[PDB]
RNA sequence: CCAAGUCUGGGCUAAGUGGUAAAGGAUGUGGCGCCGCGAAGACAGCCAGGAGGUUGGCUUAGAAGCAGCCAUCCUUUAAAG
RNA sequence: CUCGAUGUCGGCUCGUCGCAUCCUGGGGCUGAAGAAGGUCCCAAGGGUUGGGCUGUUCGCCCAUUAAAGCGGCACGCGAGC
């Protein structure tokens, strides 16, 4: 949303209210613009979890946003970001999240819980074609069970930029099973 | 009493400033908070 | 002017109703045998009461639909409770049965409508261990 | 930064003796956690402990995860007196590099665990920073 | 005291801090962002009913929010506790 | 620093500070009625005993007492024993 800059001035820039952030795209880049105030708001929403874009000179109103960056620093306040769009029908490198609900199985009865080393899902469905919020939770939880890649259950866009059997999300003893 | 490290008893016990001093107060002998 | 929880068919258990009512202003014996005149129509199952005492040291009064949580137990068949609700949950009951039980408690029970009535049944049977499975 | 004699000649190859990592429960978004800023050969023991007392006060779901762990150690009095000092080991930990990802109170809505960790900081030693993660804490 | 502007400009102190110190506290004070609203006329004053199936499970000799281990739901209605 | 030299333990005497105060006043606290204790904040004025056995201090014991304090100053003092 907006964000400007692109000359050659990171220090002061990298200072005050404007944080660096390259204009990255397949084939071309352009001095860092943006701002340490927009990043906020938007970013605050769900960086590489949905997507939008800003109007700098109406130039090229496109999506793709961030494919890297960091609040690095100790303090925990980012500085020096990466920005890449995608006006193509190739959209792959697509990492969008996936949520459950709380389906009661090991929890609200077994107190047991479940780790989700997954959460996210870098895949590649129908380029410029993804539900900013995709949910899938067949339920199940408790004892020494576990679910991961393999099973899963992918809708429409048949990608999987990923593999089978691997960090899905299981149920462990928040105390004992 | 605790001179050092006072922090709210009864769901009331107030925060007062005497001599810049901060000494707990609240409807209870069981709160005579002071530092 | 006092609320109590006493058994039917019975009336004068030294320990429970001797002290209380006895001091709050109540002739334990009379009210006792007055109770027996009541809970003699629904013995075996506990019955609560709101015995009040004015200015003379006597009287009594109402008997209100016992506390669900427990009346439900008298229907299924289980003394106390597993050991903790939603932690030891394993007391599966049934619908209809349930819907036909709350249809009998309606009285001191919430309003006079199914949904409501039935719902509270699902509530109580939950806090103890009686799952609406 | 004086450190030890080697990873297998003086004292290197241990378990360090402690109480493992993970606790609490999952959670996809909710970012609930703790880190620091202080530098200190984190007092093993003190360490191990601390964190633990953490579970002691909570119990289940709240990423009682914790990303620390000592692995080297000091030494001192053993032998003659003060001069040519050989070495007697004791007390390993790990450098808390001037702040960083401590342990995580990670989960949907379960501050009942935030306060926890909280109780976890209180403890600890080197001050500590109370914080949230990508998003905050819900 | 001892030579040299009790210079001018605009902030911040109300403790003599300055004139040695840490963890640990607190509507101190001054400057920045958030959630709810004041004509569903808002927080702290005042009038009033301070709702019912809630008086569920371990322990009961007593949980029946106001011993503590698990629940955390339904409601006829001014809402919920 | 001192070996072209500062005589070291305990005792004696003569003491002088200090406060985390043993006695003593003033306080708030208590699971404090009384009375007596316990807890902790304020205050050093004054004061805080005879013997025993031990080179000892320390220490245990004997009879007191309100009390029978902790520690400084080369763990004060040999040009004073």
């Amino acid at each position: 949303m907006e964000l400007t800059a692109k000359p050659r001035t990171p220090k002061q820039k990298l200072d005050e209210s404007m944080i660096a952030a390259v204009a990255y795209n397949k084939e071309n880049n352009v001095s860092f613009a943006l701002d340490r105030k927009a990043f906020d708001r938007a970013f605050r929403q769900q960086s590489t979890t949905g997507l939008f874009d800003i109007t700098v000179e109406g130039g090229e109103t496109f999506p793709a946003l961030v494919k890297a960056v960091q609040m690095d620093k100790r303090k925990r306040a980012p500085i020096h970001v990466d920005f890449y769009m995608v006006t193509y029908g190739e959209p792959v490198e697509v990492s969008v999240p996936v949520h459950t609900t709380g389906r009661s199985q090991g929890e609200v009865q077994g107190g047991l819980v479940d780790i989700v080393v997954h959460n996210l899902q870098i895949v590649a469905p129908g380029p410029r074609r993804i539900p900013q919020e995709l949910v899938v939770d067949v339920t199940k939880m408790n004892i020494g069970d576990h679910i991961t890649a393999g099973d899963i259950k992918l809708p429409e866009g048949c990608t999987l930029a990923a593999d089978p059997e691997l960090t899905v999300v299981s149920v462990l003893p928040p105390r004992l099973t | 009493k605790v001179r050092s490290s006072v922090k709210k008893m009864c769901d009331n016990c107030k925060v007062v400033r005497r001599h810049g001093r901060v000494l707990v107060i609240c409807s209870n002998v069981k709160h005579k908070q002071r530092q | 002017q006092i609320k109590l929880q006493l058994p039917a068919g019975k009336a004068t258990p030294a320990p429970p109703v001797g002290p209380a009512l006895g001091q709050h202003g109540v002739n334990i014996m009379e009210f006792c045998k007055r109770f027996n005149a009541e809970t003699a129509d629904k013995a075996g199952m506990i019955l609560p009461v709101v015995i009040t005492v004015y200015e003379d040291k006597s009287f009594t009064f109402i008997i209100k639909t016992p506390p669900a949580s427990f009346l439900l137990k008298k229907a299924a068949g289980i003394e106390k409770g597993s050991s903790e609700p939603k932690r030891k949950i394993v007391g599966k009951v049934t619908r209809k049965q349930i819907e036909e039980i709350a249809k009998t408690k309606m009285p001191d029970l919430n309003a006079n409508s199914l949904e409501a009535a039935m719902k509270i049944i699902e509530g109580t049977a939950k806090s103890m261990g009686i799952e609406v499975v | 930064s004086i450190k030890p004699t080697r990873r297998e000649y003086i004292s290197g190859i241990p378990g360090k003796g402690i109480a493992q990592f993970k606790m609490g429960n999952n959670t996809y978004p909710a970012q609930v956690e703790n880190v620091v800023e202080k530098p200190v050969q984190i007092r093993h023991n003190a360490l191990e402990a601390a964190r633990n007392a953490a579970n002691r006060f909570v119990q289940n779901s709240g990423k009682f995860r914790i990303r620390k762990f000592p692995f080297h150690v000091i030494r001192e009095q053993d032998g003659d007196g003060m001069r040519a000092p050989f070495g007697k080991s004791v007390g390993t930990a790990a450098r808390s590099h001037g702040a960083n990802h401590d342990f995580i109170a990670w989960v949907n809505p379960d501050p009942a665990v935030e306060f926890a960790w909280r109780r976890a900081y209180m403890k600890v030693t080197p001050t500590v920073n109370i914080d949230s993660s990508p998003a905050g804490n819900a």
